[PDB]
C-alpha cells in the first residue's frame, strides 16, 4: 500500500495551488490571502527523488498548512454554528451598518451556507488527501555495441538539450519581463523597466557578466513581483480594506490598483470597451504568471551542464558577415529614423535635422561607433518620458503651457500605450546592438 | 495486498452501485435552482449520482 | 540523428537476402479492385 | 539436487530456441496435412516471436478505430523510428510508446 515518490511530488506540487489558490478566487477575504501566502511558501518546494526521501522542511510546512485549513475549517465551522443557532430567522438579509463590516471584515440567506461549505469541503479534502497520502503510502517501496551506440546517440540529444534549451529559454525570460512593463505601466513595473534598461547597458559592455550577481538581480526582482501581487491582493478584498483605501485616490492610480465595484461607502451590490479590458483582466492573473514562472526559471538557471583551406562557401559565409559588419554601421540609423518620424515629436524634429546630417561625414563606421553611447542616453530617457506619458494620472499631474506648446502630451488609450511600448522596445534594440559592437570594438582594441 | 487491491475495490466500489441508484431514484428532487450549491452538486451527480 | 541513417542504411551487417515483391504485388492488386469495385464511397 | 536436476531439464527445453528458425521451418510442414497435436503449440509458439509486428499492427487498428490527430502521433512515430532503426528499437523507443 505504498506509491512512487515521482509521483507523490508532482502530485503535491500540481494540487498545492490548484485547491488553495483557487479557494483564493473563490472567496476573497483575509481568509483567502493567508491562503495564498501557504501556496506561494509551498511553490518554493525542492522536488523529491526516487533515491532521495522527503526532505523535513517541506514535510514541517505541509503539516502547518494541514493545521492552518484545519484552523480555517474549525473556526469558520464554529461560526456557522454560532450564526445558525443564535438568530435563527430573518430569510431577509439586509446589510448595513458597522455589524457588516466586521462580519466583511471576516478573519439565512441560501447562498451563505452554500458557499460557507464548498471551500471548506474542497480544502478539508484536499489537505486530508495531502496528509493522508504522506502518511500512510510510503514514497520508497525499498530503502550490443551498436545498440549501446544508439542509447548514447540519445545522450548527444542531451548534451545539445542542456546546451541551448535552458540557453533560448533565458532570452524568452529577458522578454517576457519586458512585456509586463509594456501591458500595464504604472509604478508596479517602472523598476523592471529601468533595471532591463540598465542591464541592456550592461549588456552593451560585452563583457559577460559575474556568474553569481544576476541570480542577486533576478531574486530581488522575484520578491518583488510577488510582493506587488500581494499588494494587488489585498487591494482586491472586502469593505475593510475598500473604507480604508476609497476608490478614485491618486494612491491607487500610481501603485497599479484597480477598482472592481461602485464601491461608495459602502454603497453595496455585487463585486465583478474590450480594449481596455484587456490590461485590467490581464495583469492580476498574468503577473501571477511571471512571479511564479520567474522563480521556475530562477531555479532552471541554478541547474545547468556538469562541466561547469580554399573553400569558396568558406569565402561566401565570411565575406557577407564583413558587408554585413558594414550594414551595422547603418540598420540602426534607419530604425532610429523611422521611429522618429512615428512619433512626431520637436525630439522627432530632432532626430531627423540630427541625424540626416551626421551624414554627409567621409569618415564614416568609426565615428559612428563612437558615437554610439551618448545617442543610446538620448532614447533612453525618451522611453521613460513616455512610460510618464502612460501612467493613469493624465491629468491629476498637470500640463503646463509649455506642454502645451510641445505638442507630447499624454496616452488617454492604454490600448495604444501597450501598441507604442511594444513597437519602443522592439525597435530600440539595434541601438542596443550598436552599443554592443562599440563595447567589443574598444575591448578589441586594448 | 492484492486482497485489499483488486478484491476489496471491486466490491467496495459495487457495493453503492444500488444503493446510489435508489438515491437518485428517492425522493425526486435534491437539485435544481438559481444560484450556486448544485453546479458542484453536479460536478458530483454528473458522474455519482 | 545522422547515426540513425548510418546504422540502419551502411551497417546492418548481417544483410538478410530475401525478395518479398509478388507479396506487395498482391497487396497492390488488392486495393486496385477495392478502388474500383467500391466508387460510390469516393464520391460526394 | 532436484534443483540442479530441473533447471538443466528445462535449460534443455529452452535449448530449442530454435524459434527464430521454425518461423519458417514450420510454416512449410503446416502448409500439408500435419493436424496432429504439434500444430496448435507451433502456432502457439511462433505467435509470440513476431510481437513488434503485432504491436504495430494494434497501432494501425487503434489509429484507424477513432480517425483523429491526437492518436495520429502513435502510429506515425512507430513507423518512422521502429520500422527503420533496427531489428531492436534499442528498448528507449518502448518506454516513449508506453
Amino acid at each position: 500500500m505504498t506509491v512512487p515518490p515521482l509521483l507523490k511530488s508532482c502530485v503535491v506540487k500540481l494540487l498545492l495551488p490548484a485547491a488553495l489558490l483557487a479557494a483564493a478566487i473563490i472567496r476573497p477575504s483575509f481568509l483567502s490571502i493567508g491562503y495564498v501566502l501557504l501556496a506561494l511558501v509551498s511553490a518554493v518546494l525542492p522536488p523529491i527523488r526516487k533515491s532521495l526521501a522527503l526532505p523535513k522542511l517541506v514535510g514541517t510546512f505541509v503539516i502547518i498548512t494541514f493545521l492552518f485549513c484545519l484552523a480555517v475549517a474549525l473556526g469558520v465551522g464554529s461560526y456557522q454554528i454560532s450564526e445558525q443557532v443564535v438568530h435563527k430567522n430573518d430569510r431577509t438579509y439586509i446589510c448595513n451598518r458597522s455589524d457588516t463590516t466586521l462580519f466583511r471584515s471576516i478573519g439565512t440567506g441560501t447562498f451563505e451556507s452554500t458557499r460557507a461549505f464548498l471551500p471548506e469541503i474542497i480544502a478539508t479534502s484536499a489537505a486530508l488527501l495531502t496528509i493522508i497520502i504522506v502518511m500512510f503510502l510510503s514514497h520508497r517501496d525499498e530503502q550490443g555495441r551498436e545498440q549501446r551506440r544508439q542509447r548514447k546517440l540519445a545522450a548527444i540529444m542531451w548534451s545539445a538539450i542542456g546546451n541551448s534549451l535552458r540557453r533560448l529559454t533565458n532570452f524568452v525570460l529577458f522578454l517576457f519581463t519586458a512585456y509586463v512593463g509594456i501591458v500595464k505601466p504604472s509604478l508596479s513595473n517602472s523598476i523592471y523597466f529601468l533595471a532591463f534598461l540598465f542591464i541592456s547597458t550592461w549588456w552593451s559592455t560585452y563583457t559577460p557578466l559575474r556568474h553569481g550577481v544576476y541570480n542577486q538581480i533576478k531574486k530581488f526582482l522575484i520578491f518583488y513581483s510577488a510582493l506587488h501581487f500581494l499588494v494587488l491582493y489585498t487591494y482586491q478584498i472586502p469593505i475593510v480594506h475598500h473604507s480604508w483605501l476609497p476608490t478614485g485616490s491618486f494612491l491607487p492610480r500610481l501603485f497599479g490598483l484597480t477598482v472592481l465595484m461602485d464601491s461608495s461607502c459602502p454603497e453595496w451590490w455585487k463585486f465583478p470597451d474590450l480594449i481596455m479590458k484587456w490590461p485590467l483582466y490581464a495583469n492580476p492573473i498574468v503577473v501571477l504568471v511571471f512571479f511564479y514562472l520567474t522563480v521556475a526559471q530562477y531555479k532552471f538557471t541554478r541547474n545547468g551542464s556538469r562541466e561547469y583551406k580554399e573553400s569558396a562557401a568558406s569565402k561566401g559565409m565570411i565575406a557577407v558577415m564583413t558587408f554585413v559588419i558594414f550594414h551595422s554601421y547603418s540598420i540602426a540609423l534607419t530604425a532610429m529614423m523611422t521611429w522618429a518620424l512615428l512619433y512626431h515629436s520637436i525630439f522627432g524634429l530632432i532626430l531627423l535635422i540630427l541625424t540626416c546630417i551626421l551624414w554627409i561625414f567621409r569618415d564614416t563606421r568609426k565615428s559612428s561607433f563612437a558615437m554610439a553611447p551618448i545617442i543610446l542616453m538620448y532614447i533612453e530617457f525618451l522611453l521613460i518620458l513616455q512610460y510618464f506619458l502612460s501612467m493613469d494620472i493624465h491629468a491629476e499631474i498637470g500640463d503646463p503651457a509649455w506642454m502645451n506648446f510641445v505638442g507630447i502630451e499624454w496616452t488617454t488609450l492604454p490600448v495604444h500605450a501597450v501598441i507604442i511600448l511594444c513597437v519602443q522596445t522592439l525597435l530600440t534594440l539595434p541601438v542596443f546592438l550598436l552599443l554592443r559592437l562599440a563595447r567589443r570594438e574598444k575591448f578589441y582594441e586594448s | 495486498k492484492r486482497w485489499n487491491a483488486l478484491l476489496g475495490y471491486t466490491l467496495f466500489t459495487i457495493t453503492m452501485k444500488v444503493c446510489l441508484q435508489i438515491f437518485g431514484c428517492v425522493f425526486l428532487s435534491w437539485f435544481d435552482q438559481s444560484g450556486g450549491w448544485g453546479k458542484t452538486l453536479c460536478i458530483v451527480r454528473q458522474l455519482f449520482s | 540523428p545522422i547515426g540513425r541513417f548510418i546504422h540502419q542504411l551502411f551497417h546492418p551487417k548481417f544483410r538478410y537476402i530475401r525478395d518479398l515483391y509478388p507479396i506487395m504485388f498482391g497487396i497492390d492488386v488488392i486495393c486496385f479492385l477495392i478502388m474500383t469495385f467500391g466508387y460510390s464511397a469516393f464520391g460526394e | 539436487i532436484r534443483s540442479a536436476v530441473d533447471l538443466p531439464s528445462l535449460q534443455l527445453v529452452q535449448s530449442a530456441n530454435d524459434v527464430e528458425k521454425m518461423e519458417t521451418a514450420v510454416s512449410v510442414d503446416w502448409q500439408q496435412k500435419s493436424s496432429a497435436t504439434r500444430l496448435l503449440n507451433a502456432v502457439v509458439n511462433c505467435i509470440g516471436a513476431h510481437t513488434d509486428i503485432l504491436c504495430y499492427f494494434f497501432a494501425i487498428m487503434t489509429q484507424v478505430m477513432t480517425g483523429g490527430l491526437i492518436t495520429l502521433p502513435l502510429p506515425l512515430m512507430s513507423l518512422f523510428w521502429g520500422n527503420l532503426s533496427n531489428p531492436r528499437p534499442s528498448k528507449f523507443f518502448w518506454v516513449t510508446m508506453i
